[PDB]
Protein backbone atom coordinates (compact mmCIF):
# COMPACT_ATOMS: atom_id res chain seq x y z
CA UNK A 1 0.00 0.00 0.00
CA UNK A 2 1.17 3.53 -0.81
CA UNK A 3 -0.03 5.13 2.45
CA UNK A 4 -0.47 3.35 5.78
CA UNK A 5 -2.89 4.22 8.57
CA UNK A 6 -1.96 6.14 11.70
CA UNK A 7 -1.43 3.71 14.57
CA UNK A 8 -4.11 5.40 16.69
CA UNK A 9 -6.55 4.60 13.85
CA UNK A 10 -4.96 1.32 12.73
CA UNK A 11 -6.56 -0.20 9.62
CA UNK A 12 -7.98 -3.74 9.53
CA UNK A 13 -8.69 -5.86 6.43
CA UNK A 14 -10.54 -9.18 6.63
CA UNK A 15 -8.91 -12.01 4.66
CA UNK A 16 -11.32 -14.86 3.91
CA UNK A 17 -12.51 -17.34 1.27
CA UNK A 18 -9.06 -17.46 -0.29
CA UNK A 19 -5.93 -19.61 -0.55
CA UNK A 20 -2.74 -18.22 1.01
CA UNK A 21 0.99 -18.86 0.48
CA UNK A 22 2.69 -17.58 3.64
CA UNK A 23 6.01 -18.94 2.34
CA UNK A 24 6.09 -16.10 -0.19
CA UNK A 25 5.85 -13.58 2.65
CA UNK A 26 8.30 -15.26 5.05
CA UNK A 27 10.89 -16.04 2.35
CA UNK A 28 10.73 -12.46 1.01
CA UNK A 29 13.56 -11.50 3.43
CA UNK A 30 12.40 -7.87 3.05
CA UNK A 31 11.19 -7.62 6.67
CA UNK A 32 13.35 -6.55 9.62
CA UNK A 33 11.07 -8.30 12.14
CA UNK A 34 8.89 -11.38 11.69
CA UNK A 35 7.57 -12.78 14.98
CA UNK A 36 4.73 -15.28 15.37
CA UNK A 37 2.85 -16.19 18.55
CA UNK A 38 1.21 -19.59 18.98
CA UNK A 39 1.90 -20.52 15.33
CA UNK A 40 5.21 -21.53 13.76
CA UNK A 41 6.22 -19.46 10.69
CA UNK A 42 7.17 -22.57 8.70
CA UNK A 43 4.14 -24.70 9.63
CA UNK A 44 1.84 -21.70 9.03
CA UNK A 45 1.70 -22.69 5.35
CA UNK A 46 0.52 -26.24 6.22
CA UNK A 47 -2.56 -25.11 8.17
CA UNK A 48 -6.04 -23.67 7.61
CA UNK A 49 -7.86 -20.89 9.45
CA UNK B 1 36.58 -33.80 24.65
CA UNK B 2 36.82 -31.75 21.44
CA UNK B 3 36.13 -28.17 20.36
CA UNK B 4 35.21 -26.91 16.87
CA UNK B 5 35.57 -23.24 15.91
CA UNK B 6 33.27 -22.12 13.07
CA UNK B 7 33.78 -18.71 11.44
CA UNK B 8 31.89 -16.71 8.80
CA UNK B 9 30.68 -13.19 7.97
CA UNK B 10 27.01 -12.11 7.81
CA UNK B 11 24.91 -8.95 8.04
CA UNK B 12 24.38 -7.42 11.46
CA UNK B 13 20.65 -8.11 11.09
CA UNK B 14 21.46 -11.81 10.54
CA UNK B 15 23.38 -12.40 13.80
CA UNK B 16 20.03 -13.04 15.51
CA UNK B 17 19.65 -16.12 13.27
CA UNK B 18 22.79 -17.75 14.72
CA UNK B 19 20.97 -19.47 17.59
CA UNK B 20 19.41 -22.90 18.17
CA UNK B 21 15.96 -23.39 16.66
CA UNK B 22 16.25 -20.35 14.39
CA UNK B 23 14.96 -20.12 10.81
CA UNK B 24 15.57 -17.89 7.81
CA UNK B 25 17.82 -17.70 4.77
CA UNK B 26 20.96 -18.02 6.90
CA UNK B 27 19.69 -20.54 9.45
CA UNK B 28 17.85 -22.57 6.81
CA UNK B 29 20.31 -22.47 3.90
CA UNK B 30 23.69 -21.43 5.34
CA UNK B 31 24.38 -22.47 8.96
CA UNK B 32 21.98 -24.51 11.11
CA UNK B 33 22.54 -25.10 14.87
CA UNK B 34 21.09 -28.21 16.56
CA UNK B 35 18.16 -27.98 18.95
CA UNK B 36 20.40 -29.07 21.86
CA UNK B 37 23.43 -26.90 20.98
CA UNK B 38 26.07 -26.77 23.73
CA UNK B 39 28.52 -24.12 22.45
CA UNK B 40 28.93 -20.33 22.44
CA UNK B 41 28.17 -17.80 19.68
CA UNK B 42 30.47 -14.75 19.42
CA UNK B 43 30.05 -11.93 16.90
CA UNK B 44 31.40 -8.41 16.32
CA UNK B 45 31.04 -5.60 13.79
CA UNK B 46 33.64 -5.84 11.00
CA UNK B 47 32.72 -2.74 8.94
CA UNK B 48 36.37 -1.66 9.33
CA UNK B 49 37.71 -4.76 7.53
Amino acid sequence: ATRFASVYAWNRKRISNCVADYSVLYNSASFSTFKCYGVSPTKLNDLCF
Amino acid sequence: TNVYADSFVIRGDEVRQIAPGQTGKIADYNYKLPDDFTGCVIAWNSNNL
